[PDB]
C-alpha cells in the first residue's frame, strides 16, 4: 500500500 | 405548468475574541469561590455602538452566567493560587436579571490563554474608551 | 410551562448538589444532608417556549425523612437517584420507586446513576437493568463534570410537552448597562477584592 | 407565627387550620411554603398525633390532609402496633375498613381521589401485616364476598390483594423477620385458590375497563410466586394471550403478564405444557400482527414520534420477545409448521434493534448475543437464521459505538459481530465494502459514518483466516487513501488519516507479517506527531504505543535487509521525531520505546538501549543537579521546576513499561533524585514559612511538591514490579527513608503528601518482611501524626485517610512484630484508629478498617496463650464487640453489613471454642470459675438492654442464645442479624423468630 504519500493537505 | 410546492440577541454584534473558561463569583459571606459556569467567553462588539461586552454561556443549558461591559476603569488581577486565573470586580452583571455587582474570577486552559485573554480585555477596554 | 418534579434516592447520593448545579452553577463540595424538602424553582428555555420545573428536593436519610412519600402527592416527573460508587443505594433503587409510583401512578420517571467522574465505579453499567421493566429513562450522570447533567431534564421536558424535537435553545443575551462606580464605595470594594485575591481558587488541578 | 397552632395539642385540633397549612405547603411558594413544611413535620413526627388522625379522617374536606393522617397511622402500626391497648388495635382496623367502604361507594370519591383511597388500601395491608390470618381468620372469605356486591369494591379489593402480594413476596426479605415473612408466604399460599377462582371469573366475565386492568395488575404480582398449574391448568394463557392483546387499556399490562408467564418454573418433559407454550406466543404474535403493527412496520419511525403510549409499548414488546426467545425458541426450532412464527419473532426484534434508543438496543444486544453464541456452538441451528444474521450484521455495523478510542457497549458490540462474522466470513466482508464505496460515493459520507464503519472493521480483527483478512485489510487501506485524498481541507482529511490509522493499529497480525509496511505506518505516525492539527498528535502517539504493544518483537530484531533494529533507528532521532509534542505526549513516546526496549532479553544490549533512551533527559538531569546544587535558589524558577519534573515524569514513563529492567537507569539518578527531594522539602518549608499554609496553593509550591510527588511515584513504581529485592533492601531503603519519614513527621499537616503513605505501603508489601527496623521506623514517623490529621472528622485530609489505613493493613499482613513493639499507650491509638475506620461511610476507609480488626484478631490468635494475647483479649476483646455491634445496629453503615458480621461471628466464635485462656471478667463481678461463654451472653444482655431498651429481656436472650449457637454458620448468622435489625425497628417482636433457622 501506497501509505507514504498520505498527507493531511 | 406551476406546480405549486409544498409548505439570541447577538446577531448584531461581533465576535472579537472567544476562549473556552470557567468562571466565579465570590461569596464573600462564606469567603469561597463559587462556580458560575463553563463555556465559551466571548467579546461581542455591537456594530451600532461599538460598544463591547463579555457574553458567557453555560455549556449544554447555554443559559447565561456573564453578559457585562467590558468598562474601561476595570483591572485585572492575579489570584493566588493560579498562574492562568483572573480576577475583577464588576459593579452591573445582568445574567441572572438586574444588575448585580460581582467579583469575578475566570480560569483558562493555560497560562498563555489566560494571558491572551488578558490581552483582548485590555483592547477591548480601548475600544470602549473611544 | 410549570411541572411538579420529585427527586428521590439515598442519602449523599447528590441529589441536592446536581439541583445546586443547575440552579446556579457551582458544585457544593460539603454534605450537608437535606431536612424534608427544599423546593427549588428552575427554568429551561427550549425551542417551544420555557418550561418551569418545581423541584422537590427531597430527603434520602430516613431520620430526615420528613413526609416522606407525602411529598410525591400530584408529581407530574421524578427522578431517582443512586452513586454508582455505592452498591447500596442502587439496592435501594427499587425501594424509592415502590413509593414513588404507588402515589404517582403514570408519570415519567428518570434513573440516574451518579458521580460516574470517580475512577473506582462499582455498579457496573452491565448491571443497571432495572429501568427496563418499569420503562424509566435511564442516565449515567455526574454532577461534579457534568456529563449528561442536563438529559434528565431534557428528556423529561420531551415527555411533557409531548414534543419529541424539543431543544434547549440559547436565552436572550440583552446589552448590559454602562458603569459608573461610586467614588464612596471605591474603598469598599478594594476589600473585597484583597480577599478575593488571597483565596484560592478550587479545583487548580482541573482542565478549567 | 398562627400557623404553628395545630402543634398545640392541649386544645383541639382545628381542622380548618390543619387544611390552611397543608394547602399552603403542597400549593403555595417560598418562605409561606417553607414554613408550613416544618409545621406538618413537626405534626407528623407528633407521637400523639395518631390519636387525632380518626378526627381528621372524618372531617377534613383536604385528601392531602387525609394523607397525611394516614401516613401518621402507618408509622403507628409499623412501629408501635403491639404496645397499643386492644381496643385500640380493634377500633383503628374499624375506622379503615370503614373509611375505604365508605370511599368505594360513593362513585364521585371512588374516581377522583384515588390516592388517597390507595394510601388507605397500603394503610389496611400493614394491618394485614400485623393482625391476618391469625386474628383475622375471614378476612379473605369476606373480600371475596364483599367483591360481587360492586363493581367499585371488587376493583379496590384488586389493588389491595396486589399490593399485599407486594408487601408478602416482593418487599418481605428486608423489612420482616424470616419467620414472620415465612408465615404471610405461607397464609398467602393457603388461601390463593379462592383468590385465584375471584381473579379468573372477574377475567372471563367483566367488562368494566378500569376493574380488568386492577385485576390483571394483581396478577402480575401472582406470578411471582404462584404454581405454574394455575396458569397451565386453566384458560389464563388463552384470554391473556388473544382477548386481552386487542383492547388497548388491557394490552401493556398483560404483555407484562406474558414476560413474568415466560418465567414460571415449568416441567421439561411434558409435550401439553410445550403446546400450550407455543400457543400463547403464537396468539399474542398474531394479535400484534393484526391490532398493532405488522412486521414490515418501521418501528425506528414510530418510537421516534412518541405518540401515546408507544415506546413504553414497543420497550415491553423488546422484554416479552427477548425473555420468551431466550427460554423457548427451541421449542419453534424443528416443528416446520413454526417457522414462520420464530422468524417473524425475530424480524420483529430485529425493527426492534433499529430503534435509536440505547439502553432498549442493550437489551435486545443482549438477546442477539444470546442467540448468535448459540448458533456458533450448537449443530444444525445457524441456517435456520441465515437471513435474520444478515440483517443484524448490517444493524450492528451502522451502529457501532466508539471503543476506548460505551466503552461497554462497544464490548458487548464487537463480541456479538465476531460471533457473526464467524458465522458468514462472507457475508460480513462483502456489507462492509459495501458501506465503504457508499462513504467515496458519497451517498452516506459524514465524520460520523466513516467512523463507524471504522470502529466495525476494525472490532472483527482475528475471525477471517490470516489470507482473507490480508486480501480484506489491503482493500479497506487502499479505499481509505483514496477517501482522504479526495476530500479537501484539514477537517476531513484529518478525519479519514485518523480512521486509517485506526484500522491498521487493530490488525496486528497484518502488521506482523507486512514488516516493510508497519515501518511505513510508524513512519507516517512520526510525520503526524508535527502536525499541528487538534487532535492529531494525540491520535499518532496512542495509535504509535498501541502497534509496539502487540508488535514489540518486531521492533527489537534486525529485520531482513535492514541495517539495525528499528528501535534504534527511533531512539536516534527521538529528539526530532518528539519535537513538537506536548509533554505528556513525549511521555507516551518514552514508554512505548521501554516496552520495545524490555523485549530485548539480552543484558548488555537492554541496558545499552535504556541509557540511550534515557540521553536526553539524562543530560538535562546532569545539568540542573549541577546547577541547582550550586545555587538553590534556582528552584524557585518556575521553569526550571516544570523541566524538573518533567524528566522525573520521563523516568516514570519508562520505569512503568520496564519494571524490573529500569534498575540501571534508577542507579544512574537515584542518590541526586533523593536530594533533590531534600532540597525542594526545604524549600516548600520555607515558603510556608513566610507566606503562610495559604502557599501551598500557589503555583511554586505546587510545582515543587509535583517534584516530590513524582519522585514517591518512580520509586514505587520500581519496588513494586522489582525481581532483586536484596538491592531494594540493601541499596534503595535505606535512602529512601531517611529522605522522607523526618520530612513527613515534621511538616505541617497541610504540607505533608499523602503520597508518602502510599509509597511506603508497596515498600511494606514488596520487602516489608526483610525490614522489620524499617517498619517500625515507618510507623513512628507517619503513626501518630497521621492519625490526628483525621480523628477530627470524617472529611477532612482525604487522600491521607485512605493511604494511612492502606498503609496499616500491610503492615498488620506483613509486619505485625511493628505493632507488638509500640508502647502500649500507641498500641490503643491503634485500636482506637481501628474502630475509626468503622464508623467512617467511606467504603476505602471502611473496608480496610473491619480487615485490619479480622485480620488482628488472627494475628494475636495466632499467638497462642501468652502475656500479650491474653492483655489484648483483658483490655480489647469487648471493645471490638460493642464498637461492631454499634456499627450494625446503627442504620448509618449497612454497606458493611457482610464484613462486620463475620467480624463479630469470629469474636463469639473465639469464646465459644475458648481460644481465649484468661477470663474476660474482673476478679469481683463474676464467682470464680465463670466460663466466658456465660460471661459474654451476660456482658451482651446488659448492653443490648442498655442500648435498646424497648426490646424484652427474653427477646434478647433468645437473640443471643440463636446468634451464639450459629457462630459457625455465617450465612445463618446472618440472617439472625438481619431478624434483629428488624426487631429494633419495632416494639414486641416475637422472640421465636430466632428459632427459624432451628
Ligand atoms: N465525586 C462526586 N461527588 C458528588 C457528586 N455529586 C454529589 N457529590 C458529592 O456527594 C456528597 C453528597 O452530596 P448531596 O447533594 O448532599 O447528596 P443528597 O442526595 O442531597 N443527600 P441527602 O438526601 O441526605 O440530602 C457531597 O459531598 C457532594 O459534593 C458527583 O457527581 N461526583
Ligand atoms: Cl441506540
Ligand atoms: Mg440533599
Amino acid at each position: 500500500i501506497d501509505l507514504s504519500g498520505l498527507t493531511l493537505q | 405548468i406551476h406546480f405549486e410546492p409544498v409548505v439570541t440577541m447577538e446577531e448584531d454584534e461581533e465576535v472579537l475574541y472567544k476562549v473556552r473558561a470557567k468562571l466565579f463569583r465570590f461569596d464573600a459571606d462564606a469567603k469561597e469561590w463559587k462556580e458560575r459556569g463553563t463555556g465559551d467567553c466571548k467579546f461581542l462588539k455591537n456594530k451600532k455602538t461599538n460598544k463591547v461586552r463579555i457574553l458567557m454561556r453555560r455549556d449544554k443549558t447555554l443559559k447565561i452566567c456573564a453578559n457585562h461591559i467590558i468598562a474601561p476603569e476595570y483591572t485585572l488581577k492575579p489570584n493566588v493560587g493560579s498562574d492562568r486565573s483572573w480576577v475583577y470586580a464588576c459593579t452591573a452583571d445582568i445574567a441572572e436579571g438586574e444588575a448585580e455587582a460581582f467579583t469575578f474570577a475566570i480560569r483558562f486552559g493555560s497560562k498563555e490563554n489566560a494571558d491572551k485573554f488578558k490581552e483582548e480585555f485590555e483592547k477591548a477596554q480601548e475600544i470602549n474608551k473611544k | 410551562v410549570q411541572f411538579k418534579l420529585v427527586l428521590v434516592g439515598d442519602g449523599g447520593t447528590g441529589k441536592t448538589t446536581f439541583v445546586k448545579r443547575h440552579l446556579t452553577g457551582e458544585f457544593e463540595k460539603k454534605y450537608v444532608a437535606t431536612l424534608g424538602v427544599e423546593v427549588h424553582p428552575l427554568v429551561f428555555h427550549t425551542n417551544r417556549g420555557p418550561i418551569k420545573f418545581n423541584v422537590w428536593d427531597t430527603a434520602g436519610q430516613e431520620k430526615f425523612g420528613g413526609l416522606r412519600d407525602g411529598y410525591y402527592i400530584q408529581a407530574q416527573c421524578a427522578i431517582i437517584m443512586f452513586d454508582v460508587t455505592s452498591r447500596v443505594t442502587y439496592k435501594n433503587v427499587p425501594n424509592w420507586h415502590r413509593d414513588l409510583v404507588r402515589v404517582c401512578e403514570n408519570i415519567p420517571i428518570v434513573l440516574c446513576g451518579n458521580k460516574v467522574d470517580i475512577k473506582d465505579r462499582k455498579v457496573k453499567a452491565k448491571s443497571i437493568v432495572f429501568h427496563r421493566k418499569k420503562n424509566l429513562q435511564y442516565y449515567d450522570i455526574s454532577a461534579k463534570s457534568n456529563y449528561n447533567f442536563e438529559k434528565p431534564f431534557l428528556w423529561l421536558a420531551r415527555k411533557l410537552i409531548g414534543d419529541p424535537n424539543l431543544e434547549f435553545v440559547a436565552m436572550p443575551a440583552l446589552a448590559p448597562p454602562e458603569v459608573v462606580m461610586d467614588p464612596a464605595l471605591a474603598a469598599q470594594y478594594e476589600h473585597d477584592l484583597e480577599v478575593a485575591q488571597t483565596t484560592a481558587l478550587p479545583d487548580e488541578d482541573d482542565d478549567l | 407565627g398562627s400557623m404553628e397552632g395545630i402543634l398545640d395539642f392541649s386544645n383541639d385540633l382545628d381542622i380548618a387550620l390543619l387544611d390552611q397549612v397543608v394547602s399552603t405547603f403542597y400549593q403555595g411558594s417560598g418562605v409561606q411554603q417553607k414554613q408550613a413544611q416544618e409545621i406538618l413535620t413537626k405534626f407528623q413526627d407528633n407521637p400523639d398525633a395518631w390519636q387525632k388522625a380518626d378526627q381528621i379522617l372524618q372531617f377534613s374536606t383536604n385528601p392531602q390532609s387525609k394523607f397525611i393522617a394516614l401516613s401518621i397511622l402507618d408509622k403507628l402500626i409499623t412501629r408501635k402496633w403491639k404496645l397499643l391497648p386492644n381496643d385500640h388495635r380493634i377500633g383503628i382496623r374499624n375506622f379503615v375498613v370503614g373509611m375505604i367502604i365508605s370511599m368505594c361507594q360513593d362513585d364521585e370519591v371512588f374516581k377522583t381521589q384515588k390516592n388517597l383511597i390507595n394510601k388507605s388500601d397500603l394503610t389496611l395491608v400493614q394491618i394485614l401485616k400485623q393482625e391476618w390470618p391469625q386474628n383475622w381468620p375471614e378476612f379473605i372469605p369476606e373480600l371475596i364476598g364483599s367483591s360481587s356486591s360492586s363493581v367499585n369494591v371488587c376493583e379496590n379489593n384488586m389493588i389491595v390483594l396486589k399490593l399485599l402480594s407486594e408487601e408478602v413476596f416482593d418487599f418481605s426479605a428486608e423489612q420482616m423477620t424470616q419467620a414472620k415473612a415465612l408465615h404471610l408466604k405461607n397464609s398467602m399460599s393457603k388461601e390463593f385458590e379462592q383468590i385465584f377462582k375471584l381473579c379468573f371469573q372477574v377475567l372471563e366475565q367483566g367488562s368494566s375497563s378500569s376493574l380488568i386492568v386492577a385485576t390483571l395488575e394483581s396478577l402480575l404480582r401472582y406470578l411471582h410466586w404462584i404454581p405454574y398449574r394455575y396458569i397451565y391448568e386453566t384458560n389464563i394463557l388463552e384470554l391473556l394471550s388473544t382477548k386481552f392483546m386487542t383492547s388497548p387499556d388491557t394490552r401493556a399490562i398483560t404483555l407484562k403478564c406474558l414476560t413474568e408467564v415466560s418465567n414460571l418454573k415449568i416441567p421439561q418433559d411434558n409435550d401439553l405444557i410445550k403446546r400450550q407454550t407455543v400457543l400463547f406466543f403464537q396468539n399474542t404474535l398474531q394479535q400484534i400482527a393484526t391490532s398493532v403493527m405488522p412486521v414490515t412496520a418501521d418501528l425506528k419511525a414510530t418510537y421516534a414520534n412518541a405518540n401515546g403510549n408507544d415506546q413504553s409499548f414497543l420497550q415491553d414488546l423488546a422484554m416479552f420477545l427477548t425473555t420468551y426467545l431466550a427460554r423457548n425458541r427451541a421449542l419453534l426450532e424443528s416443528d416446520e409448521s413454526l417457522r414462520e412464527l420464530l422468524l417473524n419473532a425475530h424480524q420483529y426484534l430485529i425493527q426492534l434493534s433499529k430503534i435509536e434508543e440505547r439502553e432498549l438496543f442493550k437489551t435486545t444486544l443482549d438477546y442477539w448475543h444470546n442467540l448468535v453464541a448459540d448458533l456458533f456452538y450448537e449443530p444444525l441451528k445457524k441456517h435456520i437464521y441465515e437471513e435474520i444474521c444478515s440483517q443484524l450484521r448490517l444493524v450492528i455495523i451502522e451502529n457501532m459505538v466508539r471503543p476506548e478510542e460505551t466503552i461497554q457497549l462497544y464490548k458487548s458490540e464487537r463480541e456479538v459481530l465476531v460471533y457473526l462474522t464467524h458465522l458468514n466470513v462472507i457475508d460480513t466482508e462483502e456489507i462492509m465494502i459495501s458501506k465503504l464505496a457508499r462513504q467515496i460515493d458519497g451517498s452516506e459520507w459524514s465524520w460520523h459514518n466513516i467512523n463507524t464503519l471504522s470502529w466495525a472493521i476494525g472490532s472483527i480483527s482475528g475471525t477471517m483466516s490470516e489470507d482473507t483478512e490480508k486480501r480484506f485489510v489491503v482493500t479497506v487501506i487502499k479505499d481509505l487513501l483514496g477517501l482522504c485524498e479526495q476530500k479537501r481541507g484539514k477537517d476531513n482529511k484529518a478525519v479519514v488519516a485518523s480512521d486509517i490509522m485506526y484500522v491498521v493499529g487493530q490488525y496486528p497480525r497484518f502488521l506482523k507479517a507486512h514488516w516493510n509496511f508497519l515501518r511505513t505506518v510508524i513512519l507516517k505516525l512520526f510525520e503526524f506527531m508535527h502536525e499541528t492539527h487538534e487532535g492529531v498528535q494525540d491520535m499518532a502517539c496512542d495509535t504509535f504505543i498501541k502497534i509496539v504493544q502487540k508488535c514489540k518483537y518486531h521492533f527489537v530484531i534486525q529485520q531482513p535487509r535492514e541495517s539495525e533494529p528499528f528501535i534504534q533507528t527511533i531512539i536516534r532521532d527521538i529528539q526530532k521525531t518528539t519535537a513538537d509534542l506536548q509533554p505528556q505526549q513525549v511521555h507516551t513516546f518514552y514508554k512505548a520505546c521501554g516496552i520495545i526496549i524490555s523485549e530485548e532479553r539480552s543484558v548488555a544490549e537492554r541496558n545499552r538501549l535504556l541509557s540511550d533512551l534515557m540521553q536526553l533527559p539524562n543530560m538535562a538531569w546532569d545539568t540542573i543537579v549541577e546547577q541547582s546544587t550550586a545555587n538553590p535558589t534556582l528552584l524557585l524558577d518556575s521553569e526550571t521546576v516544570k523541566i524538573i519534573a518533567n524528566i522525573i515524569k520521563t523516568n516514570v514513563a519508562v520505569c512503568t513499561s520496564m519494571g524490573a529492567d529500569f534498575y540501571p537507569q534508577l542507579g544512574h539518578i537515584y542518590y541526586n533524585m533523593l536530594q533533590l527531594y531534600r532540597a525542594v522539602s526545604s524549600m516548600i518549608s520555607a515558603q510556608v514559612a513566610a507566606e503562610g499554609l495559604i502557599a501551598t496553593k500557589t503555583p511554586k509550591v505546587r510545582g515543587l511538591r509535583t517534584i516530590k510527588k513524582e519522585i514517591l511515584k518512580l520509586v514505587e513504581t520500581y519496588i513494586s514490579k522489582a525481581r532483586n529485592l536484596d538491592d531494594v533492601v540493601k541499596v534503595l531503603v535505606e535512602p529512601l527513608l531517611n529522605a522522607v519519614l523526618e520530612d513527613y513527621m515534621n511538616n505541617v499537616p497541610d504540607a505533608r503528601d499523602a503520597e508518602v503513605l502510599n509509597c511506603m505501603t508497596t515498600v511494606v508489601e514488596k520487602v516489608g518482611h526483610m525490614i522489620p527496623q524499617g517498619v517500625i521506623l515507618i510507623l513512628q514517623s507517619v503513626f501518630e501524626c497521621t492519625l490526628d490529621m483525621i480523628n477530627k472528622d470524617f472529611t477532612e485530609y482525604p487522600e491521607h485517610r485512605v493511604e494511612f489505613y492502606k498503609l496499616l493493613k500491610v503492615i498488620n499482613e506483613k509486619s505485625f512484630a511493628a505493632f507488638l513493639e509500640l508502647p502500649p499507650a500507641a498500641f490503643k491509638l491503634f485500636v482506637d484508629a481501628i474502630c475509626w475506620a468503622f464508623k467512617h461511610n467511606n467504603r476505602d476507609v471502611e473496608v480496610n478498617g473491619l480487615q485490619i480488626a479480622l485480620d488482628l484478631v488472627k494475628n494475636i490468635e495466632r499467638m497462642g496463650n501468652v502475656p500479650f494475647a491474653n492483655e489484648f483479649h483483658k483490655n480489647y476483646f469487648f471493645i471490638f464487640v460493642s464498637e461492631t455491634f454499634f456499627v450494625l445496629t446503627d442504620s448509618d453503615h449497612k454497606s458493611g453489613f457482610s464484613k462486620q458480621a463475620l467480624l463479630l461471628m469470629k469474636l463469639i466464635s473465639l469464646v465459644y471454642d475458648n481460644k481465649i485462656s484468661v477470663p474476660l471478667y474482673q476478679e469481683a463481678e463474676v464467682p470464680q470459675g465463670t466460663s466466658n461463654q456465660v460471661y459474654l451472653s451476660q456482658y451482651l444482655a446488659n448492653m443490648l438492654s442498655n442500648a435498646f431498651p424497648h426490646l424484652t429481656s427474653e427477646q434478647i436472650a433468645s437473640f443471643l442464645s440463636a446468634l451464639t449457637k450459629q457462630c459457625k454458620d455465617l450465612v445463618v448468622f446472618k440472617g439472625t442479624l438481619r431478624d434483629f435489625l428488624v426487631q429494633i425497628k419495632e416494639v414486641g417482636g416475637d422472640p421465636t423468630d430466632y428459632l427459624f433457622a432451628e
